[PDB]
This record gives C-alpha cells, structure tokens and sequence, in this order.
C-alpha cells in the first residue's frame, strides 16, 4: 500500500542515520579514549588481528622495539608475555616482575620508569 | 540542540565506558 | 505483498540489523580493550559524566580512592590533575612526578609500585 | 563463515585501533 510503502521508507532513513550517528560517536569517543591512556600511563596499546596486545612505550628509546601481551582470555584472565625483540632486552625486570612478583603492572611502572630515566637532554 | 539519533547513540557508548 | 514493500521490509531488517550487530560487536571489543588496559597497566579508566577521566588503581586500599584527570583543552594533550580525597594522600608524588618533572606516567607508574607494596602477602 | 553484518561491522571498529 501507499501507507505501508511511505511508512516503511521513514525506518529505512531513521536506521540508517542511526548507523552513521553510531559510527560517529563512536569513532570519536574512541580515539579519544586511547589518548587519554597514552598520555596518562605512557603506553600505547594496539590490537592485533589476533587480539593480543602489544604496547608501546611513550618514553621508548627506539620506534621499532615495543612489547606484545597474548592472554588466553576467554574471560578476563591474566596474559602472558611474548617475546620480542625488545622484550630480550630487558631482562631480570621480568624475572623480578613477572616472574617473581607477578605483576605486570609492576613491571611495567618499573619500566616506565626506567625508561624516564634514561630520557635525557644529553 | 542535540539530535535524537545522536542523544541516543551517545548515550549507549558512554555507558559503555564505567564499572 | 507488494514487491515494492517486500524489498522495504528486507531493506529494513537488514540495516537494523546492521546497526544490531554493529553495536554488539563493540560490547565484546570494548570490555576487551579496558580489562586488558586495567590487568597490564593496573589502572581502571573510567569516563565521568562530566568526561573527566577517573583512575582507580588495581591496588587501591579502599575502594572509592580514585583520580581524576580532566583534559586541559580539548585538542591540547596535556591534563591538570583534580583535587580529590584520594589525591591529599599523594601530596608527595605529585610534588616530584606531576610539577617537578611533568610526567603522569611517571606519578602513575611510582603510585602503582607503592601500592602494590602494600599487599599483605601473612 | 561469519554473517556478513558482524562481519563488516567487525572490520570496521578493529581499524579504530591503530595509531
């Protein structure tokens, strides 16, 4: 009918302006989000294809070097750390850290840290 | 002032961001 | 029915849907992307109704014990620190962290260690 | 594989986290 044709269509606009106010927000709430998080705990984190987690520091010495989180997580579980080229690096840290200590975010702070630290005008 | 479809959206995504 | 209402209807569904599964797949992603910012980093962020944004340390002694950092301007990277009960206690980290060398990573990053001594291991 | 709503929805917010 020209009733139901009419009625229809206005849905079809609503919905589909719902999905671009959708997008919107949320494509900016989310980058803004992220920010606050480098610029607060000094580490970026960036999702990779396979959901694991890898993080740059903002005081890093080197662009390339960073570490990568994979955790099980089918729930909110712990991660366990992978290896990179980075990650050798720094070593005891971890084994003070993670190993004995087992807190990532000690290991991390500590690193920062560390990391600050050397950051050095000359 | 603030669209219905936006007040909507914005409303499920901040909430989306507490406990 | 009408072939002409038939495709709105279907047309419909879908974009409903669309915006259906669109939402959904966020529920997952987000949850994700903060229970893996809070275990590695050991801090909840949290967006206030006022978007300030709220720090709760996964070592917090009592609960309620949070931070509050509001963006100074919008596009300016940079966030003052709000005055709030659990900020008296840290009088002495934001001395040296915040002002002296102006680093919330490193206030943050010095705040997670001491905390986390703080854990009765009994 | 996966419906193609999830689907293209899925690649667009796993694109939001990068730098």
């Amino acid at each position: 009918s020209s009733k139901e044709v009419a009625e229809l269509k206005k849905q079809v606009e609503s919905a589909e302006l719902k999905n671009q106010r959708l997008k919107e927000v949320f494509q900016t709430k989310i980058q803004e989000f992220r920010k606050a998080c480098y610029t607060l705990t000094g580490y970026q984190i960036d999702i990779t294809t396979e959901n694991q987690y890898r993080l740059t520091s903002l005081y890093a010495e080197h662009p390339g070097d960073c570490l990568i989180f994979k955790a099980t997580s089918p729930s909110g579980s712990k991660m366990q750390l992978l290896e990179t080229e980075f990650s050798h690096t720094v070593g005891e840290l971890i084994e003070v850290h993670l190993r004995r200590q087992d807190s990532i975010p000690a290991f991390l702070s500590s690193l920062t840290l560390e990391l600050f630290s050397r950051q050095t005008v000359a | 002032s603030p669209t219905v479809h936006t007040k909507e959206a914005l409303g499920f995504i901040m909430n989306m961001f507490q406990a």
